[PDB]
């Protein structure tokens, strides 16, 4: 594409500087970039990729809620749909940009644990996502359920219950259970099972591991206590 | 509901 | 332009729409669209117009000012500098829309008193922000002094002392002459004269013109507070 | 320096 030219490395570094200056379109585009390169990406190139399409449809996302939530008030000229569905469109752009990556070829060439699980987690998330705008609906939302389930299957088979990527991935789960398939009582289990879980291997952590485990088992009870 | 940031 | 087949009325109705979902970028665009359907725009939607491009430029700004810190502190490969001017170089861009806007035709459209003085402190900003990374530098800051004197000596002979605009356009014209023409004993006397004489006329204005008219005088004295 | 916002 139009980073074609521009080396992998560079596109690597710009997308640091990218985050560093909050431009996260910018940052998403040299990361695409660099995926379309045809190498494998590490572990902290997955991190960038991640962190900087999350923060492009998080913008999208909470424009369209805003839109919509108008949208519905106002139905109790069309504006308000017309933008409503301009942005629901570069929405579904996005998460179908983020969609090609992970099949062409992401997902294929990942054979470890952590990476394949990675990128099934992001294939839910985009699809999640997708599903949240939709009214194909059923297909979107099964997509979501399959990528995570796959991801669910290898992360309990292969990665112990502390490790973020897995903890991570149940989160977001149990979130899609409770927010998309109107399944609050799977959301619960699975968020209570992963934190439970979690709990009883966290002897076997250094600190830093400690950490970053703990962190993210506080947003499952946070969760729970919503939910609860 | 919050989802995992980042 | 793209703008050029939606109905003026509805471009307005969908910047305020933009606002509302933080979507600056479409906003600026809509407001675009609307400034050049030919007419003069009202108070409200001059602000539409500020707050839109204003807080383009300023993701903007706030994105050059990291990188090129970066970049100095490097310099005690190429892609810091690049970056930093790709940054830059919309930066100036969305700059030059501005100010083609209010070349193409608002200020010479203007004949009110607040909507010329309004137009011209803009154009001061925006030859501000160009000057802010320029390296006709000269012509550049004398064109934003040029703007700003303007717009001073309208709003002088036009406008009280409390008139928000006229405060505005002060506040700014004295951050010019301390961030920009190296003039801090200038930027000084001016907040200092703007902040005495707007508050021997505070007592001619109603409960609501105070709030508003004070709330700027606040931020005179901050900037004098951090200058003294 | 601060400027005025909005
Ligand atoms: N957001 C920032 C780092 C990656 C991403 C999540 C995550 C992505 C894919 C699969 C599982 C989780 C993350 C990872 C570790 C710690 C916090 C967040
Ligand atoms: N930012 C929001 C409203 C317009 C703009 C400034 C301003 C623009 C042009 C000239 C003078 C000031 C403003 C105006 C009134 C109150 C606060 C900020
Ligand atoms: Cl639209
Ligand atoms: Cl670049
Ligand atoms: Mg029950
Ligand atoms: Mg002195
Ligand atoms: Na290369
Ligand atoms: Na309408
Ligand atoms: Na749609
Ligand atoms: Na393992
Ligand atoms: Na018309
Ligand atoms: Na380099
Ligand atoms: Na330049
Ligand atoms: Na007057």
């Amino acid at each position: 594409g139009a980073m074609g030219s521009m080396e992998r490395a560079s596109l690597i570094q710009k997308a640091k500087l990218a985050e560093q200056a909050e431009r996260y379109e910018d940052m998403a585009a040299f990361m695409k970039g660099a995926v379309e390169k045809g190498e494998e990406l590490s572990c902290e190139e997955r991190n960038l990729l991640s962190v900087a399409y999350k923060n492009v449809v998080g913008g999208q996302r909470a424009a369209w809620r805003v839109l919509s939530s108008i949208e519905q008030k106002s139905n109790e000229g069309p504006e308000v749909r017309e933008y409503r569905e301009k942005v629901e469109t570069e929405l579904q752009g996005v998460c179908d940009t983020v969609l090609g990556l992970l099949d062409s070829h992401l997902i294929k060439e990942a054979g470890d644990a952590e990476s394949r699980v990675f990128y099934l987690k992001m294939k839910g998330d985009y699809y999640r996502y997708l599903a949240e705008v939709a009214t194909d609906k059923k297909r979107i939302i099964d997509s979501a359920r399959s990528a995570y389930q796959e991801a669910m299957d290898i992360s309990k088979k292969e990665m112990p219950p502390t490790n973020p990527i897995r903890l991570g991935l149940a989160l977001n789960f149990s979130v899609f259970h409770y927010e998309i398939a109107n399944s609050p009582e799977e959301a619960i289990s699975l968020a209570k099972t992963t934190f439970d879980e979690a709990m009883a291997d966290l002897h076997t952590l250094s600190e830093d591991s400690y950490k970053d485990s703990t962190l993210i088992m506080q947003l499952l009870r946070d969760n729970l206590t919503l939910w609860t | 509901t919050p989802s995992l940031p980042x």
